[PDB]
């Protein structure tokens, strides 16, 4: 019990919309351009990032993708900023050039011409998130004014931060 | 307002005995606890009974599962009564201040409702603690305690005021558990959940309506 | 005899330890040798009865600092801290009295001697964290001495990856940085202690890991 206190296609957004194919999903509802962006976007897979859950062609061509529930980049620190750099870095490594989005799943896993073009915009996104170590600011400035594997190493150096001590556990 | 500040402080440290103990004093003055001192005495004694009721629910469980051992069950029972005695001792300490100091000084409808509901719960805890004929007398004391509150607040307070739901939530919890009569339990909550929805503080109200909702799907 | 252990367990399932500690010290007065897990009962029984008072002391003191912009509240907040201080001091002096009187003197086994001596050094440290005047200084040495005696005994006979020795070096280190403010000596002890275990690290490995992660996480805290 408990006493008083103390003290299928579903929802739509856009084209984009929600879905229900084998569970709640997102449906990415011109046609030639839509297919082209589908082909480039559909490449991402085989990672913890940029995951899909289905596809559609008719009666309305669309892409079914896995859902996400969390404090997205705009919807909402370093724990994800590593993920974003890694995911874009890994996709860049596989030779997908984006030159262009970040949504939190479980509130912990943030899900997302040349590589540097994506670097330029990522520096701006990182800057807004941070506005703290000075290394974070220096990395963002360098990107706006390096190789993504170098940016990932830059985050590693930014991982120096890790109050109060902690004794043997009370058991 | 030294006692309240000390109690505010004993809450921050999580020393709940001192919470109530210095809160008893301002009640003993014959004053009408404000909307804050009401809550401070409320959390003060709630945590003191939550602990013993939480210990009792453990020791009682052990006493059931100790069918094997013979002397071991003796100690397990011996300790249980030690908690119940600690549980009862705090309860009598709260009801007494209730009847002597709070309800007599009560003037507002929320004041009377709060203190009788407080009287109602502190007889429902005693009911579970009670074993036999005491259960009958104490539960009979329990039913009267809540009922006075319920008939006060059926008309002397707005349909959405939190205590009206707080009276609805626990009065019903007394209905199902102690009386073993879910029918009255769901009837009270459903009426209570219904009249608020029609009348639909808001953030406060929805905090407990979920418990009103869960009770309805519980019994 | 065996009944007291049963009641202490019955007080660590009800999560009421003031009786668990009270029953355990009663077993201590017997003067016999606490068994492998009867000793552990005493540690957790007393480890929780103290931890409750320390954190209660922590917030109250923190309020005293935050409430520097007043008089009556600070007087009462200071007064309430002195109440948590005194309660804690009593519990400290109770455990130590058992250790030096009954447990340490009969600590025949090496593992037991390091366990108690570390525990004696440990429960001395709790006394130091609250003690301010020269009492802190007196407590600082006795924490140091007892920490050290266990520290030496552990090296002589005990393995370098045992949970106690690791917990001893994790605790001793916390004394260095917190009570003494010598992070150089803290990290040297913490770093050396877990470094040695890693060399010989290879159920037995799991427990050492939980302390070791505590050891290493402590280090990263102190470095920066
Ligand atoms: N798989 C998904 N899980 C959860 N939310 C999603 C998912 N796919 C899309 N959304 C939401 O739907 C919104 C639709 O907007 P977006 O597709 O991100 O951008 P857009 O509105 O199409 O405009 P642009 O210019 O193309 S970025 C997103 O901002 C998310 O909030």
């Amino acid at each position: 019990s408990s006493s008083a206190p103390n003290v299928t296609v579903g929802q739509r957004i856009g084209t984009v919309y929600k879905g229900k194919w084998h569970g709640d999903v997102a449906v990415k509802m011109q046609l030639q351009a839509f297919k082209n962006e589908v082909g480039v976007l559909r490449k991402t897979r085989h990672v913890n990032i940029l995951l899909f859950m289905g596809y559609s062609t008719k009666p309305q061509l669309a892409i079914v993708t896995q859902w996400c529930e969390g404090s997205s980049l705009y919807h909402h620190l370093i724990d994800i900023a590593r993920q974003t750099a890694q995911g874009m870095d890994y996709l860049h490594a596989k030779s997908i050039i984006h030159r262009d989005n970040i949504f939190l799943h479980e509130d912990l896993t943030v899900k997302i011409y040349s590589f540097q073009s994506d670097v330029y915009a990522f520096g701006i996104v990182l800057y807004e998130l941070m506005t703290c170590p000075k290394a974070m600011k220096r990395l963002m400035a360098e990107c706006l004014k390096p190789l993504f594997p170098q940016i990932l190493a830059s985050i590693e150096l930014l991982a120096r931060s890790l109050h109060r001590s902690a004794s043997e556990p009370s058991l | 307002n030294e006692l309240v500040q000390k109690a505010k402080l004993a809450e921050q440290a999580e020393r709940y005995d001192d919470m109530a103990a210095c809160m008893k004093s301002v009640t003993e003055q014959g004053a009408e606890l404000s909307n804050e001192e009401r809550n401070l005495l409320s959390v003060a004694y709630k945590n003191v009974v939550g602990a013993r009721r939480s210990s009792w629910r453990v020791v009682s469980s052990i006493e059931q599962k100790t069918e094997g051992a013979e002397k071991k069950q003796q100690m397990a029972r011996e300790y249980r009564e030690k908690i119940e005695t600690e549980l009862r001792d705090i309860c009598n300490d709260v009801l007494s201040l209730l009847e002597k100091f709070l309800i007599p000084n009560a003037s507002q409808a929320e004041s009377k409702v709060f203190y009788l509901k407080m009287k109602g719960d502190y007889y429902r805890y005693l009911a579970e603690v009670a074993a036999g004929d005491d259960k009958k007398g104490i539960v009979d004391q329990s039913q009267q305690a809540y009922q006075e509150a319920f008939e006060i607040s059926k008309k002397e307070m707005q349909p959405t005021h939190p205590i009206r739901l707080g009276l609805a939530l626990n009065f019903s919890v007394f209905y199902y558990e102690i009386l073993n009569s879910p029918e009255k339990a769901c009837s009270l909550a459903k009426t209570a959940f219904d009249e608020a929805i029609a009348e639909l503080s808001y953030k406060d109200s929805t905090l407990i309506m979920q418990l009103l909702r869960d009770n309805l799907t519980l019994w």
